[PDB]
């Protein structure tokens, strides 16, 4: 299952998202979901110790002058590789 | 074969979300046997009886979700976990019958379905 | 290989990043080899078809965007007529049973029910949401 | 005693319930004496001009409501002219000036510049944010 | 200063909500708001050990069939009530 | 005479909350030279320099926030506590010349004001 989100962790009910996380999904971080990714946010350590692989749009950090600020552990991709990881996962949960 | 399952996640009336989410899910029940109907975060506000938001001016559609019961959309759960964070009786007869899942229970059947539309 | 994508829109031409990064999704698909069955606007997604939005010359005209979607690759454009009408979208015919003396859907949107996304979900082989 | 109130709306007619409990909120302070100078309509508030949204029978019609209390009680419905056309929302000056074929500003709504917000901000005894 | 809340509080900034507040202040809870006025949700405690009242539109609990499960430390009021409050506070932070 | 405070919470580009709000504060400043900016919670974002939001199809408004240096909008604040929660570096060359304060001094300065706008 692929998992989207597109709004701030912070106006978000996290605890619900992580709670849908199983093993083998996948997070991708995209529009306002990129803060997530910033090195040393509140969020960040939650996500590594999740069961996953978190991705971000680079497009996204891009328009927030975010590209240099982001954990190591957080894949970057381009709207290619996010159509590619629908393609993957049969189903996607949107936050 | 696609099976659909649909997810109440906000809360009712603040956002127009949960009455077109439920005119959403309707039409579908009519395509297909095959979909069910998951409330969680904020979405399980969506169940508590006694709502009467004319109050607020908004649409009272929570009466319709008694057209799940009528026409035979079963498959109908509610996060327990959600539930206790919003100190919320489990034993509230809510407006649907959902079964409480817990977490684990809830995200497995969950990810029997091939396409999730949020609400 | 190749996918049959059916895309949700649920936010607004202008106010929200959402239908923005459905469209950039949408580009990405069709080049990437994949077919695009139709979006489906739903909810406040059924103001990107408001003909009469009109933005700066250089502000991103997406209205025209999904417009030139259905021209140019033959994408169809489904609006949920009530979602719509509950939120002043209409096209000609809606305005004459409503007494209205104007409409404003724009060319390239079919006016549909929520059977259309049903049916999409139902026969596509993936189904993302902005 | 009295109090004079400038209320803002930055949510649609439907779709979110902001424009709603400033709309009850309207009602409650001229209901106790106050003197509602003026709503100011930005963001998404600007949704509640638009002359085309069809509520169903039994749902409340915010729109005309607005024109209402417009109407009863003198107040001034502004509506920032920049975020409204963004949103197509326009009037038929506009219209003719932008070559569409129509518009929809509801009447009773006057199109105005940002100044009008701050006008009120600076001139009024409170403003509430909706 | 009268601070607002419209949102539910799993969707809002809740920290930086806390942060502004000051002593003598108050939130009146509103729309979706008033999900923070049940009786042991989780934001309930963070609300109490705040320095200030916390009060929640009766019409919004009405709405929600919420209004017998409000916690006792929080004030019930109208739309009346929501106006003279506002007339109280020269300022309004709405969230 | 009325104060009247800005105050930037939201992130840019998601919403186009920050490009209306600062279309809101600039023609504020053309009426009034006692208003303040404020940013705080996600509004910090606004602040970032290098963001190019024509990748997303958004437009670049960040560019008219030199706008307040340029017609005197000088009484201008960024909440510290806020950056540390975003792990943003409070050295940060920001587009404006936006001073940190932590909770209680950002907290006492807003409550001068006798009008606060979000956006």
């Amino acid at each position: 299952m692929l998992h989207t989100l597109h709004r701030s962790p912070w106006l978000t009910d996290f605890a619900a998202l992580l709670r849908l996380l199983s093993e083998g999904d996948e997070l991708l971080l995209l529009q306002d979901g990129v803060t997530a990714a910033v090195d040393g946010n509140r969020y960040l350590e939650s996500l590594r110790n999740a069961p996953i692989k978190v991705y971000a749009l680079n497009e996204d950090l891009i328009a927030r002058g975010l590209t240099g600020q982001i954990s190591n552990d957080i894949i970057l991709i381009d709207y290619t590789d996010f159509v590619r990881l629908t393609v993957k996962h049969p189903s996607q949960m949107a936050w | 074969m696609k099976r659909i399952a649909f997810v109440f996640s906000t809360a009712p009336h603040g956002t127009a979300a949960g009455r077109e989410g439920l005119d959403a899910l309707l039409a579908t029940s009519a395509l297909t046997d095959d979909l069910a109907v998951f409330f969680i975060a904020d979405g399980v506000f969506q169940l508590l009886p006694g709502q009467k938001p004319d109050a607020v001016l908004a649409r009272d559609y929570i009466a319709t979700f008694k057209l799940l019961g009528l026409y035979d959309i079963e498959q109908c759960w509610v996060c327990a976990a959600s539930l206790r964070e919003r100190g919320l009786d489990p034993q509230t007869p809510f407006v649907v019958e959902a079964t409480p899942l817990e977490a684990d229970a809830l995200r497995r059947e969950l990810a029997n379905y091939d396409v999730i539309l949020r609400f | 290989g190749s996918m049959r994508f059916a895309i949700v829109v649920t936010g607004p031409a202008y106010g929200t990043q959402q239908a923005s990064s459905a469209f950039q999704f949408a580009q990405a698909l069709i080049a990437d080899g994949h077919e695009l069955s139709s979006v489906f606007f739903y909810r406040e997604g059924v103001y990107n078809a408001n003909q009469l939005t009109s933005p700066a010359s250089d502000e991103f005209d997406l209205v025209r965007a999904w417009q030139q979607l259905n021209a140019q690759h033959g994408v169809a454009l489904n609006i949920c007529v009530a979602a719509a009408l509950r939120r002043g979208v209409v096209d000609e015919t809606e305005a004459g049973r409503l007494g209205l003396a104007s409409s404003n859907l724009q060319q390239g949107f079919t006016l549909s029910g929520l059977g259309a996304l049903a049916e999409a979900s139902l026969t596509c082989d993936r189904v993302v949401q902005f």
